[PDB]
């Protein structure tokens, strides 16, 4: 169990730097279509679905607020993937910290080649840039990718990446959050329990991976440090800092 | 449309004293929704002068929206 | 070239046909494999019932 | 003077880390349990096998933690490195990406691990000579540039694996 | 508290909400008694069929199930 | 009013701002302008002014070697500017298009190839240039990068649709022959050409060659091996340079087949230029994903966790951190 | 311009000679093969349906 007696934070209006999000790796299987699907559209054979190795996919990240795009989409450079889709690329988003509204969301859509000059979405995810308490997201976040749909920027997003606790609690999602909370040292370490519990989590995750073939794209947000202290960006407005009159009627 | 001329007067009387960014954006939302329903004379005389005023607001989001609003209104 | 054009039209169909025949065979092979997996599952499920 | 136990003269926390699908689990199974399988269950969280050894007549209980190699089970902070006595960084000789990332793991070790932690690069999947893409000199220049012990191993074609754990124990004992 | 239908529910008397909910496998027998770790990390449920099932409270997952050789009630 | 004096005032007003934008200190502004209005601005400046004022400004974007997005945006919008300047601009764009097909960012090559596809589709390239570009682009038909690979198909297919059937067989086919598996006359169908393409170079082989520092010696040695297969040289001497000996052994050990050696040579010009471009970027280069606030000079507010709408959400964050911090301490303290 | 015209003329002369020298591929033989491949496809369509 870690410790931190002081919380260091900065108003999003005070961080005059671009917001950068690193699109990391996409872990999971993309399902191939039937031969009848290849008969219906022969161009499918030449699509990236028919490359045996992990196709060289890229994610275009565009920030949306109130359903309107704040800036142009930024794309990961082309990288050749062998056995795993691992971009490990820090993307410089065209949105500054002071220019993000409180309801700002990042839509990341993974695209693959679909014949000559045509790109088709592999899947999309949308994550809010500010948390439920207005704190900008930190650390590594695994976003559920909705297959065959572009990332949606409307509010509320139709392709949400972080399924809130208000919906059906996915045992995988709850356990994934718990595994991460454990890794950071936010959960009590019980050596004997861990070996058994984590082994149980491995069985659950293995079983879920077989039935839920959904892909999860990892995105990591940058962290801010000054004098070795981490600072959190909280949504705040620049101007954030008499009902009865005797004479003025 | 005869009634809308009077309605525009309520909004326009406030745009010069708005203090909060939430309100400044809201004022622009009102102008965008009312603009398609006003007469061209009212648009150029009573709406157009206020958007350029907002373009000098201290909130950068407001300056951008002022340009977006002015572009759509015109 | 009018003649060569007609011959190349046939050659496109032939190469496409070979691809289609091969894809059909691959699809049929997958279908039989799936029917086998479903049959094996059906037998286990019938025993399970 | 202090309390000590006859079951182990020293207890070394080892720790396997490295990208997914490199061989971190199979190294642990091949050392601790002389076990292997082709069936892959992606490690999550932590695992904690035990083997007790004697080295130089002194008795060392190795406690050889696995770790998650998938990113979705991984976090910027990681408390697993805390109190580790040795760290073993693993790559798959058939996976260039898993090789390149070795520097990123050494970034992790240097941020969180014990300041004197004995690293050891282990080139797992060294049975895949048909597909080896990071070769001995290529790694040895890097490993020797850090001065970290190095080996190439296969948990499939076991024998290299044994020397990997013996090496880690040796380099730990030299610190202890 | 544990119920006959195998539901172990922890009612938080501060907020009146269920702090955690565990569902025991009735194949392991009727719940007869339970113990909660002093370190509050885990809890163990004993059953009428002699099964002792271990539950990790930190993750809220059943980790292991073992049955007494004689299957006698706990 | 006087119409020409007012129209000239409008042109003067728009010309002043467009040039003001094409010179903005933030590259995103240039990119935003290119995507949101470069076609509209060409009508605004006029045919003559657009080439001297607009194109001359747009060409300066290919000089930004650090931001590959801008170079990509250059190729995305040059299609529209060129369409307005006219064929009189083609002589200025011709050298620029060849520079794109050799960009450092593999995505810039994809955009440039697409740009060439769009430019050829619109008939913006002169007859001699269309054939000359096809010769430079045909080697890409075997590139390992699927985006580039399909991009090449896009260029070859557009070219094949633009020229006469006689010229396709007499001139277009000879440039494609080294990269196609079968001689099909119906190259005009995108599906046909995609089906007749030879397998691309293996990513391990292609990447290993482009990553080689001695690409000149490697290609020189490869040219000797090719001369051996062509019968021009009776025996290929072993590589004089041990670096080439290591590379040749590695490429063969990685599975370099005779077809892959032939494909590498066809791609020689692209690989050679790209290697130099990558070296130029390295020569110019807080890489850690960490933002240093001391470097930005921003003073953060700090609140001890031990004991307006934005203010309310802020109070909620402070409440959550305060509660969460105490809760974590209690769990450890209880052990 | 004169040289460019001569090169294009030479290329057409060569291309005509090449098409004239390329043995006339049997249109009938390819048509017979195509009829056979269509039958195989029809067989595979029925087999795939099965
Ligand atoms: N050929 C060969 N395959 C191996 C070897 N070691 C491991 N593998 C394969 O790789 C798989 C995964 O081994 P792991 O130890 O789980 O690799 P890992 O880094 O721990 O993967 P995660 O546990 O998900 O982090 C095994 O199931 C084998 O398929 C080896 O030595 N030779």
């Amino acid at each position: 169990m870690g410790e931190a007696e002081k919380f260091h934070y900065i108003y999003s209006c005070d961080l005059d730097i671009n917001v950068q999000l690193k699109i990391g790796s996409l872990e999971g299987k993309r399902e191939q279509k039937s031969y009848k699907a290849v008969l219906e559209d022969p161009m499918l054979k030449f699509s990236g679905l028919y490359q045996e190795t992990c196709s060289d996919l890229y994610v275009t990240c565009q920030v949306f607020a109130e359903g309107k795009p704040l800036a142009l989409p930024v794309r990961t450079s082309y990288k050749a993937f062998s056995t795993r889709w691992n971009w490990n690329e820090w993307l410089k988003l065209p949105v500054k910290y002071p220019d993000l509204p409180r309801n700002a969301q990042v839509a990341l859509t993974i695209w693959d080649v679909y014949g000559p000059g045509k790109a088709v979405p592999v899947g999309g995810t949308t994550v809010s840039l500010f948390g439920k308490y207005g704190m900008f997201r930190q650390g590594m976040h695994d976003l559920k990718v909705w297959p065959n749909v572009e990332a949606d920027g409307s509010e509320p997003t139709k392709t949400p990446g972080r399924t809130s606790s208000t919906l059906s609690e996915d045992q995988m999602s709850r356990l994934a959050k718990l595994t991460k909370a454990h890794r950071q040292g936010h959960m009590v370490k019980v050596d004997w329990l861990d070996r058994l519990t984590f082994r149980e989590i491995e069985m659950i995750n293995e079983s879920e991976k077989r039935s839920s073939n959904f892909m999860y794209l990892m995105v990591e947000f940058r962290c801010v440090k000054c004098d070795d202290k981490e600072y959190g960006i909280v949504y705040y407005e620049k101007d954030g800092d008499l009902t009865s009159f005797e004479l003025v009627k | 449309e005869n009634g809308l001329v009077i309605l525009v007067s309520v909004i326009t009387s406030c745009l010069q004293t708005l203090k909060y960014c939430d309100s400044k954006l809201a004022a622009l939302e009102l102008i965008l929704h009312l603009a398609p329903r006003l007469s061209v004379e009212i648009l150029l005389d009573r709406i157009t002068p206020y958007l350029l005023h907002f373009s000098n607001d201290s909130v950068p989001r407001v300056r951008a929206e002022a340009l977006r609003t002015l572009t759509k209104v015109l | 070239m009018e003649g060569k054009w007609i011959t190349d039209q046939l050659r496109w169909k032939i190469m496409s046909c070979k691809m289609r025949i091969e894809q059909l065979k691959q699809t049929i092979c997958k279908g039989n494999e799936e029917m086998e997996k479903n049959s094996e599952g059906l037998l286990k499920t019938k025993e399970k019932n | 003077m202090s309390s000590m136990n006859p079951e182990y003269d020293y207890l070394f926390k080892l720790l396997l880390i490295g990208d997914s699908g490199v061989g971190k689990s199979c190294l642990l199974l091949r050392f601790a349990d002389d076990t292997y399988t082709e069936s892959y269950i992606s490690t999550i969280g932590v695992d904690f096998k035990i083997r007790t050894i004697e080295l130089d007549g002194k008795t060392i209980k190795l406690q050889i933690w696995d770790t998650a190699g998938l990113e979705r089970f991984r976090t910027i902070t990681s408390s697993y490195y805390r109190g580790a006595h040795g760290i073993i960084v693993v790559y798959d000789v058939t996976d260039q990406e898993s090789f390149n990332n070795v520097k990123q793991w050494l970034q992790e070790i240097d941020r969180y691990a014990s300041e004197n932690v004995n690293k050891l690069l282990v080139g797992n999947k060294c049975d895949l000579t048909t597909k080896k893409v990071v070769d001995y000199t290529t790694a040895k220049e890097f490993a020797d540039s850090l001065g970290i012990p190095f080996l190439e191993t296969s948990a499939k074609n076991a024998t290299n694996v044994e020397q990997s754990f013996m090496t880690m124990a040796a380099e730990i004992k030299k610190r202890m | 508290y544990a119920t006959v239908n195998g539901s172990l529910v922890g009612w938080d008397l501060r907020s009146s909400s269920n702090a955690w909910t565990l569902k025991h496998d009735l194949k392991s027998g009727l719940i007869t008694s339970f113990a909660v770790d002093i370190h509050q990390c885990w809890l163990c449920i004993g059953t009428s069929s002699g099964t002792m099932a271990c539950w990790d409270m930190r993750f809220q997952l059943p980790i292991s199930s073992h049955c007494h050789p004689s299957r006698a009630r706990i | 009013g006087n119409y020409d004096t007012e129209l000239q005032a409008l042109h003067e007003m728009v010309q002043q701002k467009v040039v003001t934008l094409l010179s903005d200190p933030e590259n995103i502004v240039k990119q935003t302008l290119m995507e949101n209005g470069i076609t509209r601005l060409c009508v605004f400046f006029g045919r003559q002014k657009a080439n001297d004022v607009l194109l001359s400004h747009m060409i300066t974007f290919l000089n930004d070697k650090n931001d590959w997005h801008l170079r990509g945006a250059f190729f995305d919008s040059i299609v529209g500017v060129a369409a307005y300047v006219g064929w009189q601009s083609s002589s200025i764009l011709k050298p620029l298009l060849q520079q794109g097909l050799s960009d450092a960012e593999e995505f810039v090559i994809v955009k440039a190839l697409y740009a060439l596809t769009c430019m050829c589709q619109l008939g913006l390239l002169q007859k001699p240039h269309v054939y000359e570009f096809a010769s430079d682009i045909a080697p890409f038909l075997c590139h390992p990068n699927l985006w580039i690979r399909y991009g090449a198909v896009g260029f070859i297919t557009v070219v094949a649709r633009q020229i006469s059937t006689a010229d396709v067989y007499c001139k277009l086919m000879p440039y494609l022959d080294p990269y196609i598996t079968q001689p099909i006359i119906q190259i005009e169908r995108k599906l046909v050409l995609l089906s007749v393409l030879k397998e691309p170079v293996s990513r391990s082989i292609f990447d290993y060659a482009l990553r080689s520092k001695d690409i000149t010696s490697l290609f020189r040695h490869l040219h000797m091996r090719q001369k051996k297969r062509n019968g021009s040289l009776p025996d290929c001497p072993p590589p004089e340079d041990p670096a080439i000996a290591q590379l040749l052994k590695k490429l063969l050990s990685q599975g370099m087949t005779e077809e892959e050696e032939d494909k590498l040579l066809a791609l020689k010009d692209f690989m050679m230029k790209s290697n130099k471009a990558k070296a130029n970027i390295v020569d110019q280069s807080s890489q850690k994903g960490v933002i240093d606030l001391a470097a930005l000079g921003i003073t953060g507010r700090q609140v001890d966790l031990v004991k307006t709408t934005c203010k309310t959400e802020l109070q909620q964050l402070i409440q959550q951190k305060r509660e969460q911090c105490n809760a974590e301490r209690i769990a450890k303290q209880m052990m | 311009q004169l040289n460019v015209t001569e090169n294009e003329c030479q290329n057409y002369k060569r291309c005509l000679e090449i098409l004239e020298q390329m043995n006339e591929d049997d249109s009938e033989q390819l048509q017979m093969e195509l009829k056979e491949l269509a039958l195989e496809e029809e067989r595979l369509i029925q087999e795939l349906e099965d």
